[PDB]
């Protein structure tokens, strides 16, 4: 029957639409994926740079408090409160200096993760269109096939496919 | 790890939909499959491509598997009956192996792809 064929026909139709259109919404999220993998690789980049600035001041504050205490063996006899309150001071320029650049750097972390933790997402998104995208495809196979079998030239396949 | 579940395909829409005709048919009804092969091709490398699933690491389903020479043209093929309800992994192995047999009873050197090799 001439019937059954084109209802197969039909359904194999229906199939690689339904296969085109799983695969260019994987696609996307591919392409989603790999564009904030960079991104990602950018900011990894420029926090490597905050570390090595941070690493700088943290020992020099270290190496300024390293000093600082056995001068106030020389200055401990005093007691000036003009001045003596004035020697710890830019021990204080110091602290908020490394503190400032700490949340700086914890700032572009925090976003890096957010980011990655969503990065993660789309791939679980990806990784949940497999099963689908396998049955579909071995699917629509199974009826090329069957068309074929069936009598079924390249050129009537190619119709239903829409190719 | 190991997905326990795959649809590996060694052929491209084109090939598995082009047309083609044996000048010397031979067909042997093989359980659940067809089995398909140019009585009159002779001494050439031969190339047998397939579509299939697999399950654990096994075999489990064949779409179509189509027999290839070197200059890409199709010389044989098994395929799942239209008719039918399905076939095991077992029919599987079965058909391959006299399908060989017949393209080597011509003189054909008749390799498998590796995805075969691997699973079937």
């Amino acid at each position: 029957k001439e019937d059954s064929v084109e209802a197969v026909g039909a359904q194999l139709k229906v199939y690689h639409q339904q296969y085109q259109d799983k695969s260019r919404e994987y696609d996307q999220l591919y392409e989603e994926y790999t564009r904030t993998s960079q991104e990602l690789q950018m900011k990894r980049t420029a926090i490597e740079a905050f570390n090595e600035t941070i690493k700088i001041f943290e020992e020099q504050g270290q190496t300024q408090e390293k000093s600082s205490k056995e001068y106030l063996e020389r200055f401990r006899r005093e007691g000036n409160e003009k001045e003596m309150q004035r020697i710890l001071l830019n021990s204080e320029r110091l602290k908020s200096r490394i503190a400032e650049i700490h949340e700086s750097r914890t700032k572009l972390e925090q976003e890096l993760r957010a980011q990655a933790s969503d990065n993660r997402e789309i791939d679980k998104r990806m990784n949940s269109l497999k099963p689908d995208l396998m049955q579909l495809r071995k699917i629509r196979d199974q009826y090329l096939v069957w068309l074929t079998q069936k009598g079924a030239r390249q050129k009537k396949i190619n119709e239903w496919l829409g190719i | 790890s190991v997905p326990a579940s795959r649809y590996l395909t060694d052929m491209t829409l084109e090939e598995m939909s082009r047309d083609w005709s044996m000048l010397i048919p031979k067909q042997k009804v093989a359980g659940p499959l067809c089995i398909r092969m140019d009585q009159a091709i002779m001494d050439k490398n031969i190339i047998l491509k397939a579509n299939f699933s697999v399950i654990f690491d096994r075999l489990e389903t064949l779409i179509l598997l189509r027999a290839f020479t070197e200059e890409g043209a199709i010389v044989g093929e098994i395929s799942p009956l239209p008719s039918l309800p399905g076939h095991t992994a077992e029919d599987v192995k079965n058909a391959v192996g006299v399908l060989i047999g017949g393209l080597e009873w011509n003189d054909n050197t008749v390799r498998v792809s590796e995805t075969l090799q691997r699973f079937a």
